[PDB]
RNA sequence: CGAUGUCGGCUCGUCGCAUCCUGGGGCUGAAGAAGGUCCCAAGGGUUGGGCUGUUCGCCCAUUAAAGCGGCACGCGAGCUGGGUUCAGAACGUCGUGAGACAGUUCGGUCUCUAUCCGCCACGGGCGCAGGAGGCUUGAGGGGGGCUCUUCCUAGUACGAGAGGACCGGAAGGGACGCACCUCUGGUUUCCCAGCUGUCCCUCCAGGGGCAUAAGCUGGGUAGCCAUGUGCGGAAGGGAUAACCGCUGAAAGCAUCUAAGCGGGAAGCCCGCCCCAAGAUGAGGCCUCCCACGGCGUCAAGCCGGUAAGGACCCGGGAAGACCACCCGGUGGAUGGGCCGGGGGUGUAAGCGCCGCGAGGCGUUGAGCCGACCGGUCCCAAUCGUCCGAGGUCU
RNA sequence: GAAUGCCGGCAUGAGUAACGAUAAAGAGGGUGAGAAUCCCUCUCGCCGUAAGCCCAAGGGUUCCUACGCAAUGGUCGUCAG
RNA sequence: CGUGAGGGAAAGGUGAAAAGAACCCCGGGAGGGGAGUGAAAUAGAGCCUGAAACCGUGGGCUUACAAGCAGUCACGGCCCC
């Protein structure tokens, strides 16, 4: 309501052209060590913990 | 014309003949010479020099091996020097003598994005009377209708600094050589641990 | 490369080591090397010192005195070449770092308020007298 | 710019930040270990050691400085008495972060585990 | 709104 | 470092006892005057009957500054007042004997006759 | 006129030359110095104040000089709002009056959000027809470009005297520009200490919260900085401007020109610095990886696990808005802790001794101690996953 | 097909500005299909001639409690006015 | 909406008949998938017919050295009859 204002409603050719970046990228993730479970790395694994500091494994 | 590459260690004063600094130690170590090029194969003259040894392998397969200089190839192998052609083994650092005038490419410390009178020594705003919000920034950036446009070149705000840097004709107050040091005349550009390469000064020689 | 200070350090074989000990508070004489005019001739400054910055070598202390109704601050490098010598004229009770504070007052406030060090004194002559004993052979 | 510098700003001034780590580490001493963010919990590490290094060395006024940022008497004792002298041959890293998988929900936050070492 | 400003500047 | 609208002592017997600096004369446009540079000024306050009144535009010499001088050997000096010598377009004092001390700033720029007039040089 | 905000100031500039200075030159009623005038020349530079809303101008102190104009009397989706330019009010003046005056006076709401172009920065995609990691060439751009003073020559030339050259050489400067933190000097937000009120932990002692978003005060490393430090303008090569000539006709002589040939500017081209192969005209060099297991039995390809390698992810970084960039990722010192050294505070607590007491002294430069230089696998960079050539035609 | 037309519908700017005081949060344990946001405990901060109590005006079911989350809550919501 | 006088909306249609979808399955629900009612289930109840702007998914052609009142006229390639 105010000082600066769209000139021209951008069309929906440009519209979707600034969106060419706006996709987005799948979760990075391994096969977890014991159970056969996806795990995004370097995370504790919720199902088997740790080799050392605690688990605190769903146990 | 005679180079050498570098780190930067840091900056202390001198004493010599009363007069006090000022200097910048920069240890020029041995190059091994990796490559000495050529107007008959590559059309000009160089050598790529090859700096700090280290890398238990990590070095990749192009290698570059090849020479048996290698002596397991440098990290910053980075740079010639262009119409550069030493002894064919090691660049030591006797190459320059104190007294020697020399120019020391760096690069500089990285700003950021900075501002205009940081980026470029603007004048701002005043700090009051009618101020509004424009304390810091570049006031007019053209004209009206005619040109009607922005310069191709308006100094404004941006990425300053993280940049190449020569300063030139520094003095050369002493070379150490057990230590592969080198010392200058403070001016030169770059953060402590940078690499810094090291010339004759295109004043004259 | 891992040393870029003991790298530093280095150079740093300018390091004066006659100098006698002293900290910001008591009072301080230093013979000075002067040119006057191409010759070269041994100026005293007189003064109590007021700050000592650490760094090493290229510490600087500072020395002030009153002359002639004026106060005069004088920088000297810890270890610059033209200290001939320094020889400590008193000690001083400190009480604080830098005392900038004593410009604000250079007069009968400015005494009783570094007061003789005592401990520090007693020193510096015992301290000296053993070593007065020791090679009178 | 602001180079060289150390320490996370944690959107906190200068009291809170600080009362902040003051806080974790009370509950990090009683449970021995805490969920909390990642940056928190990154941060929690030189803290707590600190704190625990200095009740190693056992001395009436090394209480006296920990009991500055601990404030309770007991806990403390517990400090100085049960958790201390677990790490006596070890010379530091008394503690751990291990990355937590599941992120906050409608806040979106990396989450972190921070337990006392052994 | 309503104005009810006059035509100052 | 003294510029245009700095009091600055009178270390002399010209009369007056303080002249505000008016311009520094280096180059066309010189930011600051230190020990040895030669300033324009006003008398702003004086001695009854002395050889110079309220109100002369003089020429003067700065012969001590609060802010610091470095020496190139590495050290450096300070006074606690900025202090100026008036001088003729000869430059030379137009008053007999000076007061309190002045740099050797004073000596290395042709200052002769104040430096000896004056109860020491630091 | 279903709105092009109208003076001046600030800010940021850039352009023209009919140039204020600096460079070069002709004439001079040019001895010299200093001027006068005209031609060439815009590369760069062209101060700070008092007055006034002022532009302008007058003054003060300087200077190499204090240039003039265009860009909507450049620049209010950049700022200001003194002026002008609403409503209030008053003076003088005009009108019987309400009111009026480029006459005056005091006062008087300047609108957070940039879609396209343009500009300053930074990336994502594809391309460069085999895929890689590096190191490069520089087509073509940008930056920069200023000047004073003193000395030597010599106080000779010149000049009655007074003054006082050129050419050549040297040293200091003034602004400006890039970089830097050793020194000087700043900040440093919890690094240390001192202090007040108050509430609390437990009475003492000792400490903690709050008194900004530091309670106040005294200091202060790194880092970031200018007042501080170091460099820069050039040298030099080439072609010219005005201008000065050589040889030389037409026109026997003479003429710098009509054939030629030289000299000759802070200007021009190149050298100095920075960008730069999207320079689809996609460049060069060095070193890596190589056959297709199967479909299109034909043209270009397709599905696919692999190769050199490269991402993902994680520890980080004087790199940084995100991105990028860079260094690491345990056959590892990346960060955190710990230790050692710097460095800052200024001699903690507890105990003893002296004092009725506030305190003082000793244990003691103690204790505490961010970023800096290092050491040390104590904690965390575990485990892994996914991409990626298999090369058109003469 | 136009009237800065009228009513309605859906776009654009845009995943942009904003989310209403800079008094401030951390953790453990519960409950739940689902918790930064609900209950509980501990620690921290803020008001205290109030940001605490009691009336008057006005408001008119907002009070207490049980069961609930489509919407109202500038997010969430097992909570709630 | 407004103190008040006064101003003043929007909003109709399953099917002939609810025969309004038992039951199973996912889900906390919402809402779907089956099963079933009906001639018709894009007649399923924010229900007849379901237009356009607008927003999606899939396929064909086309596009990263290119200058644009976006069309038109020629040739050309690819795709479908
Ligand atoms: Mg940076
Ligand atoms: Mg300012
Ligand atoms: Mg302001
Ligand atoms: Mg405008
Ligand atoms: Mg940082
Ligand atoms: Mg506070
Ligand atoms: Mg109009
Ligand atoms: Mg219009
Ligand atoms: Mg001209
Ligand atoms: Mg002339
Ligand atoms: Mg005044
Ligand atoms: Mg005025
Ligand atoms: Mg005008
Ligand atoms: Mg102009
Ligand atoms: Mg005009
Ligand atoms: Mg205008
Ligand atoms: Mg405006
Ligand atoms: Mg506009
Ligand atoms: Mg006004
Ligand atoms: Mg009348
Ligand atoms: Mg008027
Ligand atoms: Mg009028
Ligand atoms: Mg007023
Ligand atoms: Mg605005
Ligand atoms: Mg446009
Ligand atoms: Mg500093
Ligand atoms: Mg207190
Ligand atoms: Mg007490
Ligand atoms: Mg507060
Ligand atoms: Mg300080
Ligand atoms: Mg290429
Ligand atoms: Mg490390
Ligand atoms: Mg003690
Ligand atoms: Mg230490
Ligand atoms: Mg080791
Ligand atoms: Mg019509
Ligand atoms: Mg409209
Ligand atoms: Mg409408
Ligand atoms: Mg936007
Ligand atoms: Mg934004
Ligand atoms: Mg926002
Ligand atoms: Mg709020
Ligand atoms: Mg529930
Ligand atoms: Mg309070
Ligand atoms: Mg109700
Ligand atoms: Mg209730
Ligand atoms: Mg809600
Ligand atoms: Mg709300
Ligand atoms: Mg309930
Ligand atoms: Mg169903
Ligand atoms: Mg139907
Ligand atoms: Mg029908
Ligand atoms: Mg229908
Ligand atoms: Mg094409
Ligand atoms: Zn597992």
């Amino acid at each position: 309501a105010k000082h600066p204002v769209p000139k021209k409603k951008t069309s929906k050719a440009r519209r979707d052209a600034r969106r060419s970046h706006h996709a987005l990228t799948p979760p990075t993730l391994v096969p977890c060590p014991e159970c056969k479970a996806m795990k995004p790395p370097h995370t504790v694994c919720p199902e088997c913990g740790y080799y050392a500091g605690r688990k605190v494994l769903e146990v | 014309m005679k180079g050498i590459l570098g780190v930067k260690v840091g900056m202390t004063r001198i004493f010599r003949d009363d007069r006090a600094v000022p200097v910048t130690v920069i240890l020029a170590g041995p190059c091994p010479v990796v490559q000495r090029r050529t107007p008959e194969k590559d059309g000009y003259t160089a050598v790529q020099l090859g700096f700090l040894p280290q890398n238990p392998k990590r070095v990749n397969r192009p290698l570059k091996g090849h020479f048996a200089k290698a002596g397991v190839e440098p990290v910053r192998i980075l740079r010639e020097i262009r119409d550069f052609n030493p002894e064919g083994d090691t660049v030591t650092v006797e190459i320059f003598k104190p007294g020697e005038r020399v120019d020391v490419t760096g690069t500089s410390k990285g700003r950021g994005f900075a501002g205009v009178m940081k980026r470029w020594n603007f004048a701002g705003g005043p700090d009051s009377h009618g101020a509004h919000k424009i304390h810091r920034h570049p006031g007019s950036i053209g004209n009206r209708k005619t040109p009607g446009r922005v310069y191709k070149g308006k100094k404004m705000a941006g990425h300053y600094g993280a940049e190449r840097v020569t300063v030139m004709n520094l003095e050369v107050v002493d070379v150490i050589p057990e230590e592969n040091l080198l010392l200058v005349k403070g001016a030169v550009p770059g953060p402590n641990g940078g690499l810094v390469i090291v010339r004759e000064t295109k004043k004259a020689a | 490369m891992n040393r870029g200070a003991l790298i530093k350090l280095v150079e740093s074989r300018y390091v004066r080591t006659d100098l006698p000990e002293f900290r910001p508070g008591d009072t301080v004489r230093v013979s000075y090397k002067v040119k006057e005019g191409n010759r070269t001739r041994i100026q005293d400054f007189e003064g109590i010192v007021i700050r000592i910055r650490r760094n090493g070598f290229n510490t600087t202390f500072t020395v002030r005195k009153v002359s002639y109704g004026v106060g005069v601050e004088r920088i000297f490098p810890l270890h610059s070449p033209l200290i001939q010598k320094i020889d400590i004229v008193q000690r001083g009770r400190a009480r604080r770092a830098k005392l900038y504070f004593i410009r604000n007052l250079s007069d009968r406030e400015i005494r009783r308020k570094l007061r003789a060090d005592r401990k520090r004194i007693d020193q510096d002559r015992a301290a000296e007298r053993a070593a007065k004993e020791e090679a009178q052979k | 710019m602001r180079h060289l510098k150390s320490g996370r700003k944690l959107n906190r001034h200068s009291s809170h930040r600080l009362a902040l780590y003051r806080n974790q580490a009370k509950s990090l001493l009683t449970h021995g270990r805490i969920t909390t963010t990642v940056p928190k919990a990154k941060e929690l590490r030189g803290f707590v050691d600190h704190l625990i290094h200095l009740a190693k060395r056992g001395d009436l006024h090394a209480r006296r400085l920990v009991l500055r940022d601990l404030q309770d008497v007991k806990l403390v004792r517990k400090l100085f008495d049960e958790i201390a002298p677990r790490y006596r041959d070890r010379q530091g890293g008394y503690t751990r972060v291990l990355k937590l998988a599941e992120r906050r929900r409608g806040d979106g936050a990396p989450l972190a585990l921070v337990e006392l070492v052994e | 709104x309503g104005g009810p400003k006059k035509k100052k500047k | 470092m003294i510029q245009p609208q700095t009091y600055l002592e009178v270390a002399d017997n010209t009369g007056a006892r303080k002249i505000m600096c008016i311009r520094v004369l280096k180059g066309s446009n010189a930011k600051y005057a230190t020990v040895g540079d030669v300033i324009v000024a006003s008398v702003k306050e004086a001695i009854p009957r002395g050889a110079v009144k309220e109100g002369d535009v003089v020429k003067a010499v700065v012969v001590r500054t609060k802010k610091e001088i470095k020496r190139p050997d590495g050290s450096a000096i300070r006074f606690d007042d900025n202090a100026a010598v008036i001088i003729n377009n000869q430059l030379e004092p137009r008053g007999t004997r000076v007061f309190g001390p002045v740099a050797r700033e004073l000596r290395e720029k042709g200052f002769m006759k104040i430096v000896s007039l004056a109860p020491e040089v630091l």
